[PDB]
RNA sequence: AACGUGUCGCGAUGGAUGACUUGGCUUCCUAUUUCGUUGAAGAACGCAGUAAAGUGCGAUAAGUGGUAUCAAUUGCAGAAAUUCAAUUACCGAAUCUUUGAACGCAAACGGCGCAUGGGAGAAGCUCGUGUCAUCCCCGUGCAUGCCAUAUUCUCAGUGUCGA
RNA sequence: CACGAGUUGUUCGGAAACUGAGCACAACGUUAUAUCGUUUUGUUAGGAAAGUGAAGGUGUGUCGCCAUAACUGAAAAGGGGCAACAGAGAACCUGGGAUUAUAUUCCAAAAAGAAAUUGCAUGUGGGA
RNA sequence: GAUGUGGCCUGGAGGUUAGGACGAAGCUUAUGGCGUGAGCCUAAGAUGGACCGGCCUCUAGUGCAGAUCUUGGUUGGCGUA
RNA sequence: CCAAAGAAGGUGUUAGCCCAUUGAGCCAUAAACCUGAGCGCCUCAUGAAAAGCGAGUAGCACUGUUUGGGAAUGCAGUGUCAAGUUGGCAGGUAUUUGUCUGCCAAAGUUAAAUACAGAGUAGGAAGACCGAUAGCGAACAAGUAGCGUGAGCGA
RNA sequence: AGACCUGAGUGUGGCAGGACUACCCGCCGAACUUAAGCAUAUUACUCAGCGGAGGAAAAGAAAACAACCGUGAUUCUCUCAGUGAGCGGCGAGCGAAGAGGGAACGAACUCGUUGCCGAAUCGGGUCUUACAAGGCCUUGAGUUGUGGCACAAAU
């Protein structure tokens, strides 16, 4: 019967890991991500969860070139003479 | 060309082969195998992994067997040339 | 079983890389925290599901 | 320019500090005499000093100083140990406001800063 | 061991090459005694000569990249040059209107601010 | 925007500026003009201008004075 | 008697309270303050003598270079004062792995190409050299659309003409 | 629980490299909005998506025609991909005293050995 | 249900007076005194180890016994099923 | 004993004189910024001494929507659609006439006062706010551990 | 033969793509709720959805107010004004604009057209230290019109 009994009956798994966001998201057989929407060029982001947008927005990984850019810009471009 | 960085053809053998291996299972293949257990790097393969023994170790690898490890880290089974000790190689070497 | 793709094998074996003890001597240093790993997993509890 | 009006910001820059701001906290009075002969108040102590305890329970004890920590806000002191229960001899550390630095270890940057310094 | 940048910088791209060539092969051999135990004053030569490795190849890039601007610089070559060597800035900035185009003015304009340019008065 | 006669033209060169790219989506051409009610000034668009997003702003945000 | 009931003194369990706050919330101000195909933001792997997380960084990997400082760092170990090797702060010079708008084609594949430069080559050829077939490795270019352009490139049309 | 180890392939499974139920990149159309629709009934797109090259001419080498480089082309309708670890396909199989743990994956000159298959080359033997 | 109270209590702010390493707040009580009461004060800690009281005014996230209240802990049932 | 410094941080108890701080001032400097539109040289520019002006547009009609806009404030679709030789638009009750006022649509660019109602960079100032069940979910290796197939949830 | 027009294919040089999105601009767009029921109304031209930019955006230089002794681009503030306006099952409720005191402001310009010219234009090479607002050269674009002069702040 559903219930305990048919917990055993799921086989398989519906997501994956995406390439893109590595959320285990990845629906297989439709080929797209529940979380950010891949291969669609844009993400997936909606204004009626904004604590999954502050969960992924910039600032919460590593800013690796944005740091570097903003400190450039802080210093106005210094260049040697 | 978009690339501007030095890159030297001297130094790719380095970066081919890490560091042998001094477990149990490795003395024992170089004792009875003619064989030197390395850690190689993961995205070499095992044509590279003989030009690296020969301009490294300056020694002939009849086969090279490799293995990805359940941590990650790409171990080569490199049995030399009968003309080629590995016992001698592996003093050599300061295995 | 035997079939994983090497991109979730590369996963597990940083999953098993990362299950270990704190050293003792991070435990001495001036100001420490850190007492137990307490991200110490256990195949038996919970699911990494690669 | 540690302190400020915001007692919470004047705290978090004093013991966030970086080691050489931590260096320049960790000063200790000059003696009279060189107080005199160098016009300068106090300079930040450093390795090979030669102090004296002016405050806390080793007050009058001299030494020279062997380790200054920054980390612990502490300097080590060689005359300045205790004994632990194994018998060891284990250094005992001091803020270094609580000393007296009666001989500088003089370098040529070390001797620029006093020159920096000097009131005269 | 340890490398002097200025030593370095004087040594001509041959031999830092092979200077680099050397520190490598020292840094496998110290690989390998860092596998089979060894003792901590070898295993404290590690971190000095990757430095050294870094410091060599640091030049070697440096000098490179100055040469390729240096060929870059004539304009015969300039339309040519490598986006890596060209000028980061800023994708806006670079795509912006330089000063030279937003002060285009037409002869109209120009005329009239010969005509009656701004003053400098005071009043009592 | 790229072309230099645009970029060096005074007539034209005001749309290399970053301020008007996809100017159209934002309805700031002759049409979107026309349909946001611009084409009118005084009684027949005061609750139209600037916008009818700044207008309704102005005549429904409470204001508090900092003494009242 | 015993269970049990009180009261007091002392213990246990349990972490309230009070003090202390490198945190939060709120308000205000300054300015050559606003990312990305010159590859961003996010993902993922890795890097220390010792190193799980975190932090920092990218095979130059808890950092290279430069400028200021002026003798540390610090759990242990290792090394050991004028720029030249300390350590901190800052930043002009650099590095910057797999990805990702991701864009040669794919992808639960660390896969497979086409051109073009290289590299290594124990067969063979040539006198241990040099050269090097298959195989292998690396760099660059190669999505689509659009704009401009061709010292005036190659074309198509029972379009309009002209020879 | 702690420490230290262990997974070895030309032939095994996958991919390289097949199509299927199907998917949907391009293209086109639609939509205020592409994050929508069409996309195998031989098959995209009002749609010029073939960059290949039969025979010729010219030149090189090979012989007494063949191969190789160029100019003119016969022919070829219907773009690019994915989707099967049970369909298609697929050249290795015994012995071992070879482990603590892997093996149709390790074994080295008497390979314990016996093979089968690719790719490229050198001679041999025959033809161009 | 209304109202009054030089009516009590709590966290902050202007003032003003004090107190504290010869022990501050917190905590404990067969620990007494005062008040009709809300409470206030003293005493003792064989408690604590650094802040804080009174009065006038200003201010508020200002008083709990119960909401099948919230969180945390405990608990008889029970050495039982 | 200082004070042109009493400034509120640290140091083993409550510190103006133990430390750091709290000034005038000194040194250095890619460009950009400011200064007889700073000051030279070459080059290059440069000052004065009759016609008609925005057409599927504006209007009308119907339908929808929006507005305080009410015989219709603005807009949209479709229909059909001008004038400029006495022109056109507006003048908040529809129509037809006159007379007056303003103004000259259907092309475009423009700083500053204004926002930042869950942004970000580099710095500052704080507070009659909260004081670890409070204050951000998070004073801690917190969007972490953990849960869900997933969107998400979340100490 | 060739030319033009209309379309392709390659080379060369570029741009777009995503992120952020608190404020700002365009579209799309609810219901709970209130009306002590509820359908117009209200919530609300709001939430959610789609698209776009900046350091601010948008607006802005009268086809504007007004009816004055007149004012004079835009934006914003106080007031106008919760209004003897007005819209509303004229119910619940909504609801602005002139003027006046101010902030800010060197604030003004550019096309098209019409007249007079007519390649004087723009890209490429190349030389001046120079991808010069420069000189020479170029059918390469361009006469199916680039550019110059004048139009009320003019004469
Ligand atoms: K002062
Ligand atoms: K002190
Ligand atoms: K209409
Ligand atoms: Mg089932
Ligand atoms: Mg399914
Ligand atoms: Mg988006
Ligand atoms: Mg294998
Ligand atoms: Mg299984
Ligand atoms: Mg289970
Ligand atoms: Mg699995
Ligand atoms: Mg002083
Ligand atoms: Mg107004
Ligand atoms: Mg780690
Ligand atoms: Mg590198
Ligand atoms: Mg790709
Ligand atoms: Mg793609
Ligand atoms: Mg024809
Ligand atoms: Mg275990
Ligand atoms: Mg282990
Ligand atoms: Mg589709
Ligand atoms: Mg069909
Ligand atoms: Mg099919
Ligand atoms: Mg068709
Ligand atoms: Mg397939
Ligand atoms: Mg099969
Ligand atoms: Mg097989
Ligand atoms: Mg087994
Ligand atoms: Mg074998
Ligand atoms: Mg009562
Ligand atoms: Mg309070
Ligand atoms: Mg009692
Ligand atoms: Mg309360
Ligand atoms: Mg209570
Ligand atoms: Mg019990
Ligand atoms: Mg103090
Ligand atoms: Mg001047
Ligand atoms: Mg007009
Ligand atoms: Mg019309
Ligand atoms: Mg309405
Ligand atoms: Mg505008
Ligand atoms: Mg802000
Ligand atoms: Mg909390
Ligand atoms: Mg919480
Ligand atoms: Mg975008
Ligand atoms: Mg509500
Ligand atoms: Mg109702
Ligand atoms: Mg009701
Ligand atoms: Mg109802
Ligand atoms: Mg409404
Ligand atoms: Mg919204
Ligand atoms: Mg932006
Ligand atoms: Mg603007
Ligand atoms: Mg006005
Ligand atoms: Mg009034
Ligand atoms: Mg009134
Ligand atoms: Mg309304
Ligand atoms: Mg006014
Ligand atoms: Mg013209």
């Amino acid at each position: 019967t559903k219930g305990t009994t048919s917990m055993g009956q799921r086989h398989g798994r519906t997501h994956i890991l995406c390439r893109r966001c590595g959320r285990n998201s990845y629906h297989v057989q439709w080929e797209r991500c529940a979380a950010c929407a891949y291969p669609r060029a844009s993400r997936r982001r909606y204004n009626w969860s904004v604590k999954a947008i502050k969960r992924r927005r910039t600032g919460t990984g590593r800013c690796r070139y944005l740091k570097v850019v903003n400190r450039r810009i802080a210093n106005h471009f210094k260049t040697p003479k | 060309s978009n690339r501007v960085t030095v890159e030297s053809k001297d130094i790719a053998a380095f970066n081919v082969i890490r560091y042998p291996l001094t477990t149990d299972k490795a003395m024992k293949k170089i004792e009875e195998n003619n064989t030197l257990t390395f850690i190689v790097d993961s995205r070499a393969n095992k044509t590279e992994i003989k030009k690296a023994m020969r301009k490294l170790y300056q020694v002939k690898a009849v086969k090279v067997n490799t293995l990805i490890r359940p941590d990650g880290l790409k171990k080569a089974y490199i049995r030399l040339s009968a003309a080629h000790d590995a016992l001698d190689t592996a003093n050599k070497i300061g295995l | 079983g035997r079939f994983k793709p090497l991109a979730v094998k590369k996963k597990y074996a940083k999953k098993m890389n990362q299950n270990k003890p704190v050293p003792y001597w991070i435990r001495l240093r001036t100001g420490n925290r850190i007492k137990w790993n307490e991200k110490r997993r256990h195949w038996r509890r919970t699911k990494l599901n690669y | 320019s540690i302190k400020c009006g915001s007692r919470r910001k004047a705290r978090r820059a004093h013991f966030q500090a970086p080691s050489h701001v931590r260096r320049v906290l960790m000063s200790a009075p000059l003696s009279k005499e060189l107080r005199a002969k160098y016009n300068v108040r106090a300079m930040p102590v450093r390795k090979d000093d030669e102090v004296i305890v002016k405050r806390g329970t080793f007050k009058g004890r001299e030494g020279k100083v062997t380790a200054c920590y920054r980390l612990k806000w502490v300097i080590l002191i060689d005359k300045v140990n205790r004994e632990k229960a194994n018998g060891s001899t284990v250094a005992v550390g001091i803020h270094p406001s609580n000393v007296e630095i009666t001989k500088l270890k003089l370098t040529h940057h070390r001797k620029s800063i006093l020159e920096r310094k000097d009131r005269s | 061991h340890h490398m002097k940048i200025k030593d370095l910088r004087e040594k001509s791209k041959d031999d830092l090459l092979k200077t680099l060539t050397e520190y490598k092969k020292e840094l496998s051999q110290l690989r390998v005694v860092q596998q089979t135990g060894g003792a901590e004053t070898r295993l404290g030569r590690i971190r000095p000569i990757r430095k050294s490795i870094a410091r060599i190849l640091t030049v070697l890039n440096q000098n490179e990249r100055s040469n390729l601007k240096m060929f870059y610089a004539d304009r015969k070559l300039r339309c040519k040059t490598p986006k890596v060597l060209r000028t980061k800035l800023t994708h806006r900035r670079r795509l912006a209107l330089k000063e030279n185009e937003k002060n285009r003015k037409t002869s109209r304009q120009m005329r009239q601010a010969h005509k009656f340019p701004k003053r400098v008065y005071a009043v009592k | 925007p790229m072309c230099k006669t645009i970029r060096r033209d005074p007539r034209i060169n005001w749309i290399v500026n970053s301020v008007h790219k996809h100017r159209e989506q934002r309805g700031l051409t002759s049409a979107g003009r026309k349909h946001r009610g611009l084409r009118h000034k005084g009684h027949k668009a005061s609750k139209l201008r600037p916008s009818y997003r700044a207008a309704w702003r102005r005549n429904n945000r409470i204001v508090f004075l900092r003494k009242r």
